[PDB]
């Protein structure tokens, strides 16, 4: 998809940089309970390397890396909703969809756009879930259970 | 040749074969891609609709290749690549006298005298295109109170002095603006810009003057030109372009390749650096760098001549924007110089591929009417006549 | 149309001046879709009658 | 392959630990010239 829009940009000849916000999962390795997000999005650091390797991709595509923290939806997380308060008791922040949306737009501001043009920007939008000492073997499973 | 005959994929066949053509295109295409973020190759190869550039946004419902900021660039590169191939085959003669029509003049100097780099040529030409868009007032719809119109004085008994007269009268009479913009062919082609009502009133006059007109003969209105350029209205924006030229056109250049070979537009007579010539420029175009040089010609010391030619060349190109292009005199001048220098066989070759039939057909009809003297002359076109150019047959 | 009606509801609320929204059927699992979609996204902006 | 030999070991019931030496590529990220090894083997940390 990135390659596709890179071709169009190169063929139709634009120097305009497409800013691709990479929906990174928050803080890989410090959670064992997600089961999906944590592992899959760690190769985005390797994907930032591909852009840092390939030379002609710079003008067409800029990589903006965003780590999307705990964010409460109703459908998937309807089990996780009750313990949102519990996890937040560790001095950590869980986000509403409107809050996280606002965090994503701020990366789309002119200030952070130009920053992405000079070099890949990795943004931690997590609420401090990284230094979390909360054991996922319990407080996640039990929450789900 | 000038703008307007440009076609999609023009001279693209030559690029696939000739090595000289590739070097001209690629060096040009690389610069444009890095600096302005776009490729002329793509524009020429397949015609797009809208394009966004560095600071500017160009949209056309038909094609961008037909947009002047591009079109001029395409036309200039097409011809510059074709001549380079002709030069590689050595077919270029050492004594060739060269000239160009409007935007083609920049390519003329580029090919024969090498007055700028391939990237340098496409800079001036691109900016000259972008300069032509913002010069004249528009409406909300982009409407213009002015336009251009192509005159043919023939089919009736009318002369160049008769056309000039009738135009000058209706210009003073109505109080509107009517200017003869282009002198192209003696009794054949003339271009006129000014107020639309003036263009209409002038159309009306010849329809009345010509006894046989039921169809509005001899008058063709020009689609797409909203600017009364090459009239007295455009003289403001020269100083900025005059500086732009001096930046892209440095002082290390060949004086001889230009002198006697090159026929400016603003100045219908061949380039030579002389107190006589520089004065003719000043008369047609009053200017500060020129009027001083004329004041003291006693600067005779040998450091000057190249430095003089370098500014005179730029003065002609910068104010070419303002002064009417004289193609009639350009053609007739060639006759004047030959006749005094001998009339023996001449070959007239037009370059730029598909733009080649135009000013040749302009020459052809001109070779007929005044030139009836029965001379051996060869009209050759890069597009059409290529087998004759490279002599292969 | 239940998904189609939602974006119409979302647009008629949050739309400002200069704002243009485009809704399409799309499958990111299909390479054909990706190629066909951006081939649609990148071509002309023209309507021929 | 690891899963396959895990089944055999579990079905035929051995407590014996199969030692799988994972041929990791040396020091990912500090070389840009390999082009193959460096990137592919960094997910072995994820496999652990």
């Amino acid at each position: 998809l990135i390659s596709g829009l890179s071709k169009i940009g190169a063929e139709r000849d634009i120097a305009s940089r497409l800013h691709v916000v990479l929906p990174g999962s928050p803080n890989r390795g410090m959670f064992g309970g997600d089961g999906a997000y944590g592992e899959a999005k760690s190769a985005l650091d390797a994907l930032e390397n591909r852009w840092s390797a390939e030379k002609s991709w710079a003008e067409r595509v800029s990589l903006a890396h965003a780590l999307i923290g705990w964010t409460k939806g109703t459908g998937l997380m309807g089990q996780n909703d009750a313990i949102v308060s519990a996890v937040e008791e560790a001095g950590v922040t869980t986000y509403t969809t409107d809050e996280m949306a606002a965090m994503l737009l701020d990366l789309c501001t002119v200030e952070t756009k130009v920053a992405a043009a000079g070099a890949p920007v990795k943004v931690d939008l997590t609420g401090g879930l990284g230094d979390i000492k909360i054991d996922m073997a319990e407080l996640a499973a039990k929450a789900r259970e | 040749p000038g703008q307007g005959i440009q076609h999609k994929g023009m001279g693209m066949e030559v690029r696939a074969r000739s090595k000289a053509a590739r070097k001209v295109w690629d060096s040009a295409d690389k610069f444009t891609r890095e600096t302005l973020g776009f490729s002329v190759l793509h524009v020429v190869r397949d015609n797009p609709t809208s394009l966004i550039a560095s600071g500017v946004h160009y949209h056309h419902p038909d094609g961008v290749l037909f947009l002047t900021q591009f079109t001029q660039v395409a036309m200039a590169t097409v011809a510059a690549a074709q001549v380079a191939e002709m030069r590689e085959q050595g077919a270029f003669v050492e004594g060739a006298i060269a000239c160009g029509h409007s935007v083609g003049e920049y390519t003329a100097l580029a090919c024969v005298s090498g007055v700028y780099e391939l990237e340098a040529l496409l800079e001036v030409v691109f900016h000259r295109g972008s300069k032509m868009h913002d010069i004249v007032p528009r409406d909300e719809l982009g409407r213009s109170n002015y336009r251009l119109a192509a005159i043919r004085p023939s089919q009736i008994d009318l002369d160049d002095a008769d056309v000039k007269d009738f135009v000058a009268e209706i210009s003073e009479r109505t109080g509107e603006f009517l200017e003869i913009v282009n002198f192209n062919l003696r009794g054949s082609q003339y271009a006129i810009a000014g107020t639309v009502a003036g263009l209409e009133a002038l159309e009306e006059e010849i329809e009345r003057r010509r006894q046989i007109t039921g169809g509005k003969r001899s008058f063709i209105l020009v689609p797409g030109i909203d600017v009364p350029f090459h009239s007295s209205v455009l003289r403001v924006g020269v100083a900025d372009f005059r500086r732009s030229l001096e930046r892209v056109m440095p002082r290390d250049k060949d004086p001889e390749l230009i002198i006697g070979r090159y026929i400016p537009n603003l100045v219908p007579r061949p380039f030579t650096l002389d107190r006589d010539f520089i004065q003719e420029i000043r008369d047609l175009v009053p200017a500060e760098p020129l009027d001083e040089v004329l004041a003291d010609y006693d600067t005779w010391r040998n450091e000057k001549p190249k430095e003089l030619c370098r500014k005179v060349v730029i003065e002609l190109l910068a104010w070419q924007f303002a002064s009417p292009v004289r193609w009639i005199e350009t053609q007739d001048l060639l006759f004047i110089e030959e006749a005094a220098g001998g009339l023996g066989v001449e070959r007239f070759v037009e370059i730029g591929v598909k733009s080649a039939p135009t000013v040749a057909g302009l020459a052809t009809n001109t070779l007929k009417l005044p030139e009836y003297s029965h001379s051996t002359v060869e009209v050759l076109n890069s597009e059409r006549d290529a087998a004759v150019l490279f002599a292969t047959d | 149309d239940d998904r189609l009606a939602f974006y119409k509801q979302l647009y008629r609320d949050h739309a400002r001046f200069d704002a243009t929204l485009w809704v399409v059927p799309a499958n990111m699992a299909s390479y054909s879709d990706i190629d066909k979609l951006v081939e649609w996204v990148g071509t002309e902006q023209t309507e021929s009658l």
